[PDB]
RNA sequence: GGGAUACUACCCUAGCUGUGUUGGCUUUCUAACCCGCACCACUUAUCGUGGUGGGAGACAGUGUCAGGCGGGCAGUUUGACUGGGGCGGUCGCCUCCUAAAAGGUAACGGAGGCGCUCAAAGGUUCCCUCAGAAUGGUUGGAAAUCAUUCAUAGAGUGUAAAGGCAUAAGGGAGCUUGACUGCGAGACCUACAAGUCGAGCAGGGUCGAAAGACGGACUUAGUGAUCCGGUGGUUCCGCAUG
RNA sequence: UAGGCCCAAGCGACUGUUUAUCAAAAACACAGGUCUCUGCUAAACCGUAAGGUGAUGUAUAGGGGCUGACGCCUGCCCGGUGCUGGAAGGUUAAGAGGAGUGGUUAGCUUCUGCGAAGCUACGAAUCGAAGCCCCAGUAAACGGCGGCCGUAUAACGGUCCUAAGGUAGCGAAAUUCCUUGUCGGGUAAGUUCCGACCCGCACGAAAGGCGUAACGAUUUGGGCACUGUCUCAACGAGAGACUCGGUGAAAUCAUAGUACCUGUGAAGAUGCAGGUUACCCGCGACAGGACGGAAAGACCCCGUGGAGCUUUACUGUAGCCUG
RNA sequence: AUGGUAGGAGAGCGUUCUAAGGGCGUUGAAGCAUGAUCGUAAGGACAUGUGGAGCGCUUAGAAGUGAGAAUGCCGGUGUGAGUAGCGAAAGACGGGUGAGAAUCCCGUCCACCGAUUGACUAAGGUUUCCAGAGGAAGGCUCGUCCGCUCUGGGUUAGUCG
RNA sequence: UGGGAGUCAGAACAUGGGUGAUAAGGUCCGUGUUCGAAAGGGAAACAGCCCAGACCACCAGCUAAGGUCCCAAAAUAUAUG
RNA sequence: UGAGGGUAGCGGAGAAAUUCCAAUCGAACCUGGAGAUAGCUGGUUCUCUCCGAAAUAGCUUUAGGGCUAGCCUCAAGUGAU
RNA sequence: CAUAGCAUAUCAGAAGGCACACCCGGAGAACUGAAACAUCUUAGUACCCGGAGGAAGAGAAAGAAAAUUCGAUUCCCUUAGUAGCGGCGAGCGAAAUGGGAAGAGCCCAAACCAACAAGCUUGCUUGUUGGGGUUGUAGGACACUCUACGGAGUUACAAAGGACGACAUUAGACGAAUCAUCUGGAAAGAUGAAUCAAAGAAGGUAAUAAUCCUGUAGUCGAAAAUGUUGUCUCUCUUGAGUGGAUCCUGAGUACGACGGAGCACGUGAAAUUCCGUCGGAAUCUGGGAGGACCAUCUCCUAAGGCUAAAUACUCUCUAGUGACCGAUAGUGAACCAGUACCGUGAGGGAAAGGUGAAAAGCACCCCGGAAGGGGAGUGAAAUAGAACCUGAAACCGUGUGCUUACAAGUAGUCAGAGCCCGUUAAUGGGUGAUGGCGUGCCUUUUGUAGAAUGAACCGGCGAGUUACGAUUUGAUGCAAGGUUAAGCAGUAAAUGUGGAGCCGUAGCGAAAGCGAGUCUGAAUAGGGCGUUUAGUAUUUGGUCGUAGACCCGAAACCAGGUGAU
């Protein structure tokens, strides 16, 4: 309440809508995968067991922020281009579940 | 009991990464012919809620 | 000739056959229904119930829906500033003075304007330049038009006033629509919302021989959020799927 | 113990009734008038209704409105509003008709419009009573009864416009701003009173006009009687009072050893300054101050505070009328 | 460096209760009263009287945690003050009773109401009626008196309502 | 940058101005001071004027504004009018 | 004028005065909603230390209220601005 | 005639009062907030009425959902102050999913069959009885095929009604162990020496007791009883599987139009579910739902009924508990309480506790009419004497040391003689001739000695609190991770378990989506938000929000009742 001056949230206009069925993905970067061993095959269940992912929301997504310095195979729902590239560069495979 | 959210503000503003609130611009949605194209395109640029207004409306959006 | 009888609603002027049946008008019927209607019994009893006779009658009455009227009744409203209040006047924006040589600065302090206009009164390229004054003459208003010379903006500038203008920002002519799209480092103003100016970068254009100038008018007023609703495009989203 | 009287103006006819607790009156009632409604399960009223009053009445009756005995009277306007009636001219919602238009589908060319059969949402061509518009009437219905210039529709003239512009009778009035209007009477002296005048700011005919005998704890003016009302106060009788004996409250109250003058100061001082006066303590009396007591001012302003009433304020509504 | 109201920050004193530890108390606890004591403050001890059973200290922890004002609420008590008032009216004397008499009983005189200060009956009240006893409270004074207190008694209907 | 406030009745004096009447202890702005929220000394008393900003003791001293006849501390001082 | 009865608060009664309805009436009284609401008034309890304002723009059915800025305080940080 | 109606015989089935606290229906406000107010909100709240009950209500898919699905109903934690509704304002506010408590599916109508009576002529129909069966990737009848007490279940669906084997084993009973001295009026205290403990809980006793009393732990115990518990006589249900071709599968119903209400949804596209008025169907090749409507898919099969548990409240009862009160507190009420008292009435509504261990409660004498007292006496104590523990201040008095009748006063303060006294013994105390200075406190104010407010005095009582959530500071633990909620086991604790969920580890964008980048843009350009580490859990303080929200105070509004003495 501003004393009768029109409040800010009526001076301003509304915009947008919410998508009720929106996909959000559990995020994991390459720097988190360095804890594993070379040649290992990582999966969502193995991620959860290792504690890297507390909650699989709509799938798991691999992003290329950090540096890998490893060689392993990965099975996930979505990947980023940089992530797949940096996986295959050191050796390894990405299998879209 | 729980605090309640101001819904009119909720569907007028969003929260940025650090702590700030990003808003939409007024003086749209109606007569532009009196205005210039410069004003038109510049009222499409987003802005932030001012801190003087945050000091007043902070509690309305705590759950945002 | 003023229509107007090809074919065809078709027809006033026509009279005109009855039709599965349906849908309106007006009378007449009665068993629905109604009679604070008459007699007779329950009865002890004018309530009420029942039989008989009379009235009225598919109207009335009642339900639901719609329209009109409705201070009879109800809930509410009926602004602020103000040398007390009231009456009066005013309420937003622009320009001067007040304002004390930065900016800003009050009063029911002193003066005025805006609530637009323009397809050229915008852009560009070329050219051009005051009134007034006398001088002097057909006209002559003495002065309108015409002609020489000083005139310093006292000319003129769409619109109030102020700041500016011969780079003409004033006056004409030729082309043309930059009165475009998307951004904009950075700055002014500012409680917020807002408002103001911008080099320059891409894109694709106009004028000009070209450098280059053009993101509306010499500048500053010519509006007003939000919610709601309407119109056109869309790469967006939605219901199990389309 | 047991009526004061006379003369003259208003108001109201009279008897009556009224604000228990500041108003008894000119206010209300009244008997008489007038208008309007009502044909009986009357109208009107109470109630959701059933049942009731009206009325065990029936237009010489009943309800409502205005006026208010009696006498003389009661003028102009139907343009506007209301009420009544009529022509019915035209406008409408719910409703009956569905002519046509689209979403969708094996349906038809499979690159695509019979929309077909069908499921579906829109939809005028018509009418559809009230109301509304229009016409007439109604003023003891609501209301109105003049602007302009000669002049203080004053006198007569015009015009302005709508529908008309004040008849009788009253008139410085319970009504007259200027106003103590002017003239006369009454008094030695008359802002009142009486009578007369009309220049009615702004009288007027049933929100009745004018007048009226009788009546009035009514208003008003003058006179006689009479008196301590007064010049002008005096003396007496009781009760309080005062002294004594018994009994014994209350309002109020920051603490108090509580003076006056001139100044000062929140602009009016027991308490401050400078001076003046003043031995301590009582009783009877007075009322100038303590802005004395009493009552969180009732006048005035404010509050986006309340309540009551009004209406052509907004929004509704019981209810009524019509389908 | 250290004046200070709205106000911000900080450090502390006390009150009741709880935990733990360690203590005091009929050779007298808490409360109350007095004192010339200690601490920068809130405040803390000691001594003596009174009283006659519970209470401190240390550390921490919880709060119904501190009053001079609200025309505050409840109780006590003042002031005004020996003041106002003691509610319409004729009493006087003698004798008596008694601790005590203007006020109670008896007697004489006097006076008042007298279409009433009289006598009945309803309503209402509900034992205030009658004998004794009583003077603590009530009686606007007093009191030997009383509609007050205590004890005990009292209302009789075929015809009255 | 953030946590917590309170405030939105202002007054006089001096100076620059409007208004008013070159009136107001008037009113409205601007520039400074004081009071507000500031005791102390002076102006007789006197929020706003002059001096000057109180941590606490002292029967110590130097000064400010204002003063030195008595009230009532200090010159009945000097010199010249 | 008496005794029995009747009319009840969005109501009744009124020879009409806002008059009466249990010492009250422009809408009675008792309970409850109810600790209604009160931008208004009053009040709000122990001590010391440090710092220490404002009475102003701007918007406001706004004017003795409120919001943001100004000016106060506390804590981190930058670190000559 | 017939029945109404009337008249008898039998039974006692109901009324009223509930604890209207909880539950279900009918009816249904206003103050208030929105800084006015009308949609909205307060709120389907308060009040009123009716029902039942110990619980009530709901309840077994014409569902929820879109996985590869799921468990009838109810309740708790989350989802989430999300999605959504909204003068899109104030504000209102889900659900699914998931984790858990408790866990239960049973019966009708209709088909069909076999008998019974009347019409009819026993053919059929009607109705009565009995079987049979009540469900969908379709169930049943008819068509098809071979079995029953194996299990045995009274909380519905049948029942042992059973010898049924501690109601709580409940009134009740038993229940270990101490002497002495000192002080004392009296010891439980001090001192010293002993003892019991499945009992050291508590309270009384002349003061503070494990061993004095009542008791406690524990043991033994009976009526109404059974704990309602274990084979428990009878009785139970050992299933009959395929196609479903034909028949049946709840009518003035579903559904629609109009007007309304309830659902988180503001009445409208209302999808979904109810009321009133008008219309009004389909029948398994059927019908309904999946937020207008059409088609394809998925799920289900309405218009019939019953149903325990987990859950809600406490006028009561039994046994107990408390960093709850301790007589102005705490119930209004510790006592004479819903009583004195007030009011016509509905209704309102107080004050008021304490002798002492023991009544041993003052024999007797004296003054006095008595009340009162003074002695004596009881007692530890009588200034403990019933107006009885302690006994504060205001207020009222009596005695005295200093002082005062020439003095102008916010009554004190600094100075200071004289007089009197003699301490928590320290450069002491009391009084005060006289001099100087000096206009109370609080609140409100530009400013108050103010003739502005408030207080007669004294005492007592008398105002930022708690819950939940947010934010920010301090503390601690762990750390790319941190953390549990409900529930369960446990002493109404700590703790243990419980990983559904929550925050963070990545943001940008309306969104699809992309991703250390993204959005814009035609473009990567330019710019905005971002990256280039640190959070999380509990708690402390400060502040805010929702609740009465620091306390007292209106005029008034509404609902239900009381009054015409
Ligand atoms: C007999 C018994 C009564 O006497 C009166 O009424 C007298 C006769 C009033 O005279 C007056 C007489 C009359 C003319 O006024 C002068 C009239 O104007 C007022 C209303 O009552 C008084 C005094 C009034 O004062 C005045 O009230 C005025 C509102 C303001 C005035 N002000 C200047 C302080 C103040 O003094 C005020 C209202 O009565 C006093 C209040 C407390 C009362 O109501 C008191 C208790 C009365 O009941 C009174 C004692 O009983």
């Amino acid at each position: 309440f501003e004393g009768g001056q029109l409040p800010l949230f009526r001076r301003l206009p509304k915009r947008g809508f919410t998508n009720i069925n929106r996909k959000e993905y559990a995020i994991v970067n390459l720097d988190q995968l360095n804890k594993f061993e070379d040649g290992t095959e990582v999966t969502p269940a193995l991620l959860v067991e290792s504690g890297v992912v507390k909650n699989e929301k709509s799938g798991i997504k691999i992003l290329g922020n950090g540096s890998l310095d490893k060689k392993l195979t990965v099975k996930a729902h979505k990947f980023s281009a940089s992530a797949a590239e940096a996986i295959d560069a050191k050796g390894g495979a990405h299998e879209v579940i | 009991p729980k605090m309640k959210t101001h819904r009119g503000a909720a569907k007028r503003v969003k929260r940025t990464a650090s702590g700030q609130l990003k808003r939409s611009r007024a003086f749209t949605s109606h007569l532009f012919a009196n205005k210039s194209t410069k004003q038109k395109r510049q009222l499409r640029k987003a802005r932030l809620v001012s801190k003087s207004d945050m000091k007043r409306v902070k509690q309305l959006l705590a759950y945002k």
